[PDB]
RNA sequence: UAUUAUUUAUUUUAAAA
């Protein structure tokens, strides 16, 4: 089970609040607005993706996690239909349910959900929806585990990071975002977690439609 | 201010002429008036300030620290900061690492004569700061470093091998031979000594020359003056200022060396 | 016939019976498929079928025949230079978009004034224009000038609701508290004025009240209590 | 009689050269070119202006008592059919006045489309990524047509992205150059529908563009 | 901008090109001449004291009296230099000059606008109009871009010609052409080769011959792994390399290239 | 900061502002009284434009439809494009824009002499080149004063002994070249 | 009805449209580099040239480097050299308080933490693309990558960066003797990397990782003693190799998934799916149409290590994924032993 | 991650543990991201140079209004022997001042020329303990290879040589001095100086052209 | 061509009829 809330914050256009375990991510949404001049793209949408950690500055981890989230919300945009406008995503990782030194899937996992849920309290044109989710294996018991605790990953072998774009009620898995995987597997336990995993976020759109349909009803006539 | 290409060219050919026509009218071998003043920074070992004749000033700040010259390699260091201009300029790198080699601790400047102990020696702070600054300002700041120098006191030592100490009043004078740095600009086949702004502007080439013990002394340069009119020079005109230099630093040293 | 959409889901719609394109749907220019892009309530007209999905938003988007209240923050050789909304993009105003407009006489308007126009230009690849009178039908009352009064921030739905939809009790439980003058712009601006300023402070403080609690019924109540606050 | 290649310091020959023919003496008016200059040399004391190459490559001389047109151009004539030069030719052959090149729509204004130049005719061209070398240009309003120059829409006309041939008017402002598009030849020679999300569209009409997948059609001020 | 702000005069400002000639005024012309002086006191009162507390009542006194101190002198002794007290209904050496560049005149047809400028002047002086009543600009290019020879043309243009111009076609006409007829009215090495001449040739040649007679290691480190070319593999179904030769690629880029250009015909 | 008067019939100028129905000082100058204006003269100061002043300045940028000319005030001075002896009397367009065809005869960093037609509100100077008086300085050195040494006289510029001719700048600006024809 | 195209030549054809451009060469089978669709780039490595260690038998004096390695794949230029430090460790153990209540404590509450008995290099990349300025966002990302893989890939365990510390002895006119082997003071070996990638033509993290992976394979530790205030000193000739498991190391490879279009060489061959897939992408045509990749670590014995699957372009399915793994081992199977 | 942990200290090693002809090689024309490449290496004595130079241009200014063209040169250290910054661009400013003298700046108006010097490896393997001064004519004959791949125009080739820290570079087969640096050294000597960098120089200056005439 | 102009505007005299 995980924990969601939509429009948070007033002074931008679309907000949320992603938790899962222990972490928490709240990312916010202001677009189409107007760009900069070395940001404008002539025939689409320009993004500016800022994930900023829990503690200290950020780093060069964090460039990469915004490349990596940069890489999911770009095809998941219709871009094309804001012509030289800008949209800025920001995440802010309150806490981090992971150690940081060694991990980071915990956090791209849910600026990723954070992201979406924002984009979608923004009113910005989306090809689709998305899911992610967390999953590792455990060195002992060769076992896969979806969205696993913060013990669970310093007694696991890999770790991985699975990203899905859903269509139609939630039922068609479109493509596969991200699926970014670390540590030591072979190729019969990635389709063993890749099935497990498209089993699971499946579930996780059905609660997120449920979520978001619950807040955006209310406000709408 | 800047200047029209209409009296560049008037300049040109005046300054390249066979009588040197200089804008105000002085030999290529006559200075412009300087002030100088020294020992008016109480906190500092010794300290300098000079006033250029077009309103340049530069002020100099000496600092000492009790050093082991068996960890410490360069016992003098030289910090430049002009105004107006960031730290990590290249006009300013350029000058810190040229006047870092004029003052190099054993090459320009002696290290004995800043040594205490067998272990220990003192460690020389110059610091620069360019107030105001309408040329290149290498010549300018080499003056002040020079009466600066001439004009320190450092602590008297007192005196197994231990930790040194120092009297509480007394302090000695620094004596070292202060290296000194003269820019010369070639305009066509004339030689330039101490070029002004309008006339570094026009200037084909331009040439550093150090001098300390009363010779010549490395380092030597021949940096552009504007990117302009960079033209390449005869080496009689390279010895032509070599020679001139040595011809009147004397008179230099000497009025100098009077503070 | 309305039901909640998501972005990607099947359009309930028979391809065979031709469809209007509305705000919400998008046709995709290689598969030809329409196909939903926002997240809300799907709306369906059974001589013209058209549709469209009503989305939350408040970032405005400029839309032609759509009136907006906007600031001048600029005044040039031949035209103002207005925000419909902040960070937003600015938009034109002409000096020959206001009734009885001359090439010899520069209008007397100046940067901070609120302005109620229509937007007769939105180019998505272009700079969208406003007018102070009707380009295409001539009409100038209520257009122009928005003098004193406060200006206040709604959502679009909450903007769109208080200008077309007649059953909103909004401007019904107002005037039975105080006589107003109202503007409404379709960017998410609403522009009050009372002849005391204790009407106009309690008309902002209940528009915005009003704007984030949804249950409609509620408006009689929030009035209510706010109108009776401000007598202490 | 002078070497084939040349090295940027070579001694081609003086701008006054003589010789005896058919018992007519000639003097040959050596002028510089793009790839030489007139440089004063020393060897008893007395200057002479020669003229001295200045590029990696091939002479070669032309004319207009004659004058001869000597130049030096870059490469060997091997490497010229390979075209082994082709981003150094883009950035040393800047486009002159009357020049027809490709450009590429990036803004497009009320009264004016600013596009970037890609390619300059050299049909052949030249055309260079972190190269850093790039032109832009303008087309003005009231250079898009011929038939009824002002009050014209350029959205109906130009699209972001789209590709434009048009011909140079003359340098704008110095930041950008003036075009112009009032042929039948040129205009937009490639585009796509949508801005760009859309199928390859072709031209049809003087201002009507098609693709033939889609089948979706938009204006345009095409040529052909 | 005054009305609208410190007197809280809301206004229609069009009664400004209206013509004032005509009598009796009409009611709204009245109500707006009285207008702009009934509230000009009031304004008054208020920009004054503004101008004390801002200091800036002296600058706004001392131009009142430089616009006090105005001249009117006709066109023809107007002073030479530009001044601001001094006004002139022309104050240009040639007003034509600017009328050519407005309106893309060549400079060679300056005779002709010249001759009908000052004709179109003569022509306002005499029945006491304006230059541009007895003809606009607009028409004045006319007449000299398409520059009508007969008569008829003359009187046929698309604009559509004033009356004075439908007067004096006849002279109109006979201006333009004899204009045009005066326009078909009106319409180096031997320098060095004498200084050095011939003979003297020889020398600057013999200068040349006899003054330029004054004119391999594989790798040290890394020169022998840098400029290395392309070599491109393919893994066979064995795993193995195999390195494909430089002429298979020149295969594969002539056949593109001629079947790049090889397409003039799609269904 | 102190009092020059408490009297309210008077007219205050530069160096002075009105509070509370009396009249301080802004800079630190001698009190100055003409008929009612009083004002407040400050000991440093640059160069003050006015109408008519025959000064010699150096060109900046080359602008939108106009100069900016560096005479030594507070602000730059413009000098508009209808305000020179142009070389071929007018534009010769369409071909290029009007800044870039002013940058072939008169660049940036050109020396010249003007006189400055009118002022604005902000006190910029605009000047004008619309005599054969007036025009591109050369065959000379340059060389500067300050303003206020600049004696008032019929003549702006005179002739030398030496065949040489000065151009006493009333802003400061002084050019010093061989007489001309 | 039927309009002819207008045509243009190949090399216009890339600038004005690096997507045509692409299609276009995949009409025929090849892609814009001139390579069929599973083709590679060969590869030329020169392992310890500017290392210390380069001649066994003239060892420089004033050298830095541990090891090094000069990559170049097609045209683009990978050096990778590898300096190193060393630090001193505390021991901030429960053991020192010599109490068996604290430590019995400290055992049952301790939990396992795997990665934690790993460590990893500091790399610096510097993509020289012709520009200043501050390290570009290509450069921070290829940096921590390395960084990230090295760790999580168990490269490096930290027991095999202990420095085995010795004490040089001033013996009677032998001057100093060093000898070698539980010892009070302890330290650990710190691996610095510096990469300079020259002739950039594409992605280049897969050519940084490679060219990384064969200068780890040739560093040596230079051996640590004491003088007899005291800092360390290493040895000026005699070192130990890098103790690498090579189980663990992979080599890494890039493939994209593009999807054909009918516009580029008849209703029915509209509706004609066909995705290709490419293997090692390069040239701006390929890294900016290519909207969908696969980057895999992959080591030898079928294990993987690392493998980022993005899914943007065109879609992905199990069949390519397969594939791309089948395709990696025959490309890290060859890089692990071509020169070894 | 980047740096590292701070309270590590880098590697010492200590001297007490254990114990005519100037080789040269040219390439050129091999960077794909610049428009002339270069690659020179020299061996003499125990120390070992070898640098690359890249040439990006000449990259048209937007707004700029220049007359003639700007020279950018830039020193960046590589992998060993690093020197300290200032120093670096020290001899950047004084390269500058040789180029501009050298390359046609008036045939580029509007537009500047970016220079990329990489010292990659400058080796030395003296026995027991200014040293720029040995790179600086191995600096000045690899950006005039890259600038003449590069198809800019340059007013004759330019060669340097070294003299006991005198650098000195000469054009016109040696006719006019282009530049002069000069560090540590001695006194009275400079005939001996200018004649010994004078026949190096004209030992590079054809040396170049003959990579630049083959390939 | 300042009653001229700058378009996401560097104009800083748009006032009179």
């Amino acid at each position: 089970s995980v924990q969601a809330e939509i429009g948070i914050l007033d002074h931008v256009d679309g907000s949320s609040e992603f938790v899962s375990q222990d972490t928490k991510v709240i990312c916010s949404v202001t677009g189409p607005i107007e760009p900069k001049a070395r940001q404008e793209l002539p025939t689409q949408l320009a993004l500016e993706i800022i994930v900023r950690p829990a503690k200290g500055v950020a780093t060069t981890r964090e460039k990469v996690l915004e490349d990596k989230l940069r890489a999911v919300l770009t095809p998941l945009i219709t871009r094309h239909c804001y012509p030289r406008q800008l949209c800025q995503i920001t995440c802010q990782i309150l806490e981090s349910g992971e150690d940081e030194a060694e991990f980071s899937l915990r956090e791209l996992s849910c600026c990723i959900n954070a992201a979406f849920l924002a984009l979608v309290d923004a009113g910005i044109a989306l090809n689709s929806m998305c899911a992610s989710i967390p999953i590792a294996i455990i060195k002992d018991t060769s076992d896969i585990i979806v969205d696993p605790t913060a013990e669970q990953l310093k007694i696991s072998l890999s770790v991985h990071t699975l990203a899905l774009e859903f269509v139609n009620g939630g039922k068609v898995v479109k493509n596969v975002l991200l699926l970014d995987s670390n540590g030591d597997f072979n190729e019969d336990q990635l389709f063993s977690l890749l099935e497990l995993g498209e089993q699971k976020c499946q579930e996780l759109v059905t609660n997120i439609r449920r979520i978001i349909q619950d807040n955006i009803s209310p406000r709408l006539v | 201010m800047s200047l029209s290409v209409a009296e560049k060219s008037y300049l040109y050919d005046s300054l390249a002429s066979t009588p040197s026509i200089r804008p105000d009218g002085r030999l290529p071998h006559q200075f412009r008036p300087i002030e100088i003043f020294t020992d008016f920074l109480p906190s500092s070992n010794g300290s300098s300030r000079i006033i250029a004749s077009d309103g340049s000033e530069c002020i100099v700040s000496i600092k000492s620290k009790v050093v082991d010259h068996h960890v410490e390699n360069e016992l003098l260091q030289v910090d430049v900061d002009i105004a107006g201009q960031r730290d990590d300029a290249l006009v300013v790198e350029t000058i810190t690492s040229l006047l870092n080699k004029v003052l190099k601790s054993g090459s320009g400047v002696d290290s004995s004569k800043l040594q205490l102990t067998k272990k220990y020696s003192f460690k020389i702070f110059v610091d620069v700061l360019v107030i105001s600054s309408h040329s290149h300002p290498v010549s300018l700041i080499s003056f002040a470093i020079y009466s600066a120098l001439n004009s320190t006191y450092l602590p008297k030592l007192i005196s197994v091998e231990e930790l040194p100490t120092f009297h509480d009043y007394d302090m000695v004078k620094l004596d070292i031979n202060p290296p000194l740095v003269f820019i010369l600009a070639v305009v066509g086949n004339n030689m330039l000594l101490d070029p002004a702004a309008n006339e570094s502007e026009v200037a084909n080439n331009g040439l550093i020359i150090s001098w300390s013990n009363g010779k010549i002394t490395s380092p030597i340069r021949s940096v552009a003056l504007n990117d302009s009119n960079v033209k390449s020079f005869k080496p009689h005109l390279l010895k032509q200022g070599l020679a001139m230099v040595e011809k009147y630093a004397p008179d230099v040293v000497r009025s100098l060396e009077n503070l | 016939m309305s039901t909640f959409i998501f972005p990607g889901d099947s359009f309930p719609v028979d391809p065979t019976t031709p469809v209007k394109l509305g705000p919400g749907i998008y046709c995709d220019p290689n598969t030809q498929e329409i196909r939903p892009v926002n997240t809300g309530v799907l709306h369906v007209s059974a001589g013209v079928q058209t549709a469209y999905i009503d989305y939350s938003s408040k970032r405005y988007i400029p839309s032609v025949n759509d009136f907006v209240i906007g600031v001048i923050i600029g005044t040039f050789s031949d035209s103002y230079k207005v925000s419909l909304q902040n960070f937003s993009s600015s938009v034109s105003l002409s000096y020959m978009a206001f009734p009885n407009a001359s090439k010899k006489n520069r209008p007397t308007l100046q940067v901070g004034d609120l302005v109620y126009a229509r937007v007769c230009t939105a180019e998505k690849e272009l700079e969208a224009e406003i007018e102070c009178f009707d380009s295409t039908t001539g009409r100038d009352a209520g257009f122009g000038i928005l003098e004193d009064g406060m200006i206040i921030d709604v959502n679009l739905n909450f903007a769109r609701q208080l200008l077309f939809n007649n059953d909103f009790p909004l401007l019904k439980v107002l005037a039975a508290h105080t006589k107003f003058e109202v503007a409404i712009g379709l960017n998410g601006k609403i522009w009050v004025k009372c002849e005391e300023l204790s009407n106009t402070l309690a008309c902002y403080r209940t528009i915005m009240e009003c704007c984030q609690k949804n249950d409609t019924a509620a408006f009689k109540d929030i009035a209510k209590r706010q109108f009776k606050e401000i007598l202490t | 009689q002078f070497p084939e290649i040349a090295y940027p310091g070579k001694l081609i020959c003086p701008q006054y050269g003589t010789e005896n023919k058919d018992g007519e003496d000639i003097i040959f008016n050596y002028v510089p070119g793009p790839g030489t200059k007139l440089i004063q040399y020393e060897h008893n004391g007395r200057t002479l202006e020669a003229i001295t190459a200045t590029l990696v490559g091939t002479v070669r001389c032309e004319e207009e008592v004659k004058n001869i047109l000597v130049s030096v151009l870059p490469g060997t004539e091997k490497g010229r059919k390979t075209n082994k030069y082709a981003n150094n030719d883009f950035a040393n052959n800047l486009p002159k006045e009357g020049d027809i090149v490709l450009t590429r729509v990036t803004r497009l204004s009320l009264q004016r489309a600013n596009v970037e130049i890609l390619a300059v005719e050299d049909a052949t061209f030249s055309v260079s990524s972190d190269l850093g070398e790039t032109f832009r240009g303008i087309i003005r309003s009231q250079d898009v047509r011929s038939t009824d120059r002002d009050r014209v829409k350029v959205i109906e006309c130009f699209k972001p992205g789209d590709i434009v041939r048009a011909q140079v008017l003359s340098l704008g402002d110095g930041t950008n150059y003036y075009l112009t598009t009032a042929r039948n030849d040129l205009g937009v020679v490639f585009a796509r529908a949508a801005n760009g999300a859309g199928g390859l569209m072709y031209a049809t009409d003087w201002q009507m563009m098609t693709s033939p997948v889609t089948g979706a059609t938009e204006k345009r001020k095409c040529a052909k | 901008y005054l009305l609208e702000n410190f007197a809280n005069f809301k206004t229609s400002k069009k009664y400004q090109l209206a013509d004032w000639r005509i009598r009796p005024l009409s009611k709204p012309m009245t109500a707006y001449a009285r207008a702009d002086t009934h509230f000009l006191l009031n304004i008054y009162d208020q920009l004054r004291n503004k101008l004390i507390e801002s200091n800036k009542l002296a600058g706004v006194l001392y131009e009142s009296r430089n616009v006090a101190k105005r001249r009117f002198e006709y066109s023809k002794y107007r002073p030479l230099t530009p001044s601001s007290e001094v006004y002139s209904p022309i104050e240009k050496e040639s007003p034509w000059k600017i009328l050519m560049y407005q309106y893309n005149i060549p400079p060679e047809r300056e005779v002709l606008v010249r001759e009908l400028y000052q004709w179109r002047d003569l022509i306002a002086r005499r029945d006491d109009e304006s230059p541009r009543f007895v003809m606009p600009n607009q028409l004045l290019a006319a007449l000299v871009a398409y520059t009508p020879t007969d008569v008829i043309g003359v009187v046929s243009l698309t604009n559509g010609v004033t009356e004075h111009v439908r007067q004096n076609a006849k002279l109109l006409a006979n201006l333009i052409r004899d204009a045009l007829r005066n326009i078909k009215n009106t319409n180096a090495d031997g320098i060095l080769l004498e200084t050095i001449s011939v003979p003297q040739i020889r020398d600057v040649m013999e200068r040349f011959s006899v003054l330029c007679n004054s004119n391999t290691n594989s790798s040290i480190l890394l020169g022998k792994i840098l400029p290395r070319e392309e070599h491109d593999i393919a893994y066979s179904k064995d795993g193995l390399p195999n390195k494909v030769k430089t002429e298979d690629i020149r295969i594969r880029a002539q056949n593109f290239k001629s079947a790049l250009a090889n397409l003039e015909d799609i269904i | 900061g102190e009092l020059v008067t408490d009297d309210p019939i008077w007219m205050r100028g530069h160096g002075t502002y009105f509070l509370d129905n009396m009249t301080y000082s802004s800079v630190a100058g001698t009190v100055s009284r003409v008929n009612r204006l009083l004002s407040v003269i400050p000991l440093k100061g640059r160069y003050a434009p006015e109408t008519g002043d025959h000064v010699v300045g150096r060109i900046a940028e080359v602008g939108n439809k106009r100069w900016k000319v560096d005479i030594g005030g507070k602000q730059h001075a413009v000098l508009m494009l209808g305000s020179v002896n142009l070389p071929g009397g007018i534009l010769r367009r369409k071909s290029e824009s009007d800044e870039l065809q002013m940058r072939s005869f008169l660049k940036e960093g050109d020396l010249l002499n003007a006189e400055v037609q009118s002022l604005f509100q902000d006190g910029s100077a605009s000047l004008h080149t619309r005599s054969l008086k007036y025009g591109k300085l050369r065959n000379g050195m340059f060389c500067q004063v300050p303003s206020s040494l600049i004696v008032r006289a019929k003549n702006h510029t005179h002739n030398l002994p030496g065949n040489i001719t000065v151009v006493l700048g009333v802003n400061g600006y002084i050019w010093l070249r061989k007489t001309s024809q | 009805i039927e309009i002819h195209p207008i045509t243009f030549p190949p090399e216009v054809l890339a600038r004005i449209s690096p997507e045509l451009s692409l299609q276009r060469h995949l009409s025929l089978g090849i892609r814009p580099c001139l390579r069929k669709y599973e083709e590679f780039r060969d590869v030329a490595i020169e392992n310890n040239t500017l290392s210390r260690y380069a001649d066994a038998g003239n060892i420089d004096t004033k050298n830095n480097i541990l090891g090094s390695n000069v990559l170049k794949s097609g045209k683009t230029i990978v050096i990778t050299s590898i300096t190193g430090g060393i630090i001193e460790e505390t021991s901030a153990a429960i053991k020192d308080l010599d109490d068996f209540g604290e430590e019995e404590l400290f055992e049952v509450t301790k939990e396992e933490d795997i990665i934690a008995n790993y460590a990893s290099v500091y790399p610096v990349v510097e993509v020289e693309r012709g520009r200043v300025g501050a390290c570009t966002d290509e450069e921070m990302t290829i940096s921590q990558k390395l960084h990230d893989s090295i760790l999580h890939s168990r490269i490096l365990p930290k027991k095999a960066l202990k420095v085995k510390a010795g004490v040089r002895s001033a013996n009677e006119d032998g001057t100093f003797s060093v000898l070698y082997p539980k010892m009070k003071r302890k330290w650990s070996y710190v691996l610095y990397a510096k990469i300079v990638v020259l002739s950039r033509t594409g992605p280049v993290f897969d050519l940084c990782w490679n060219s990384l992976m064969y200068a780890l394979q040739s560093v040596k530790l230079p051996r640590a003693f004491i003088d007899e205030t005291y800092e360390i000193i290493c040895d000026q000739t005699k070192s130990v190799p890098l103790m690498i498991n090579a189980k663990n190391i992979a080599f890494a490879s890039n493939y994209g998934i593009v999807e054909l279009d009918p516009e580029c060489q008849v209703d029915i061959d509209m509706d004609k799916l066909n995705t290709v897939l490419i293997a090692d992408l390069d040239t701006e045509a390929e890294e900016t149409s290519i909207h969908s990749t696969i980057s895999i670590l992959a080591a030898p014995s079928g294990n993987y290590k690392q493998l980022t699957l993005v899914g943007g372009g065109a879609k992905i399915t199990p069949e390519m994924i397969k594939r791309s793994l089948l395709l990696s081992r025959v490309r890290a199977d060859d890089l692990s032993t071509r020169f070894n | 991650r980047l740096l590292g942990p701070a309270a590590a200290k880098p590697m010492a090693f200590s001297n007490t543990t254990t114990h005519s002809e100037q080789e040269l090689s040219l390439h050129t024309g091999f960077i794909e991201n610049c428009n002339g490449s270069a690659l020179v290496e020299a061996r003499s004595l125990g120390h070992q140079t070898s640098l690359i130079t890249a040439v990006y241009g000449p990259r048209s200014i937007r707004g700029s209004f220049t007359s003639q063209g700007t020279i950018s040169i830039q020193l960046k250290n590589g992998l060993l022997e690093k020197y300290n910054t200032n120093e670096l661009k020290e001899v950047s400013s004084f390269l500058m001042g040789i180029f501009n003298s050298v390359v046609n700046l008036s045939r580029y108006p509007k537009s500047g020329i970016d220079i990329f010097v990489y010292l990659t490896y400058d080796k030395d393997l003296t026995n027991n303990p200014s040293q720029i001064s040995s790179l600086i004519p191995h600096c000045i004959t690899s950006i005039t290879l890259a600038l003449a791949d590069a198809g800019i125009e340059l007013v004759d080739m330019a060669g340097a040589g070294e003299a006991n820290g005198t650098v000195v570079s000469f054009i016109k087969n040696g006719e006019e001095i282009v530049g002069f640096w000069k560090d540590d050294g001695d006194d009275e000597d400079l005939l001996e100086c200018l004649d010994r960098c004078k026949e190096q120089y004209n030992r590079y200056r054809d040396l170049m052209i003959s990579c630049l005439m083959n390939q």
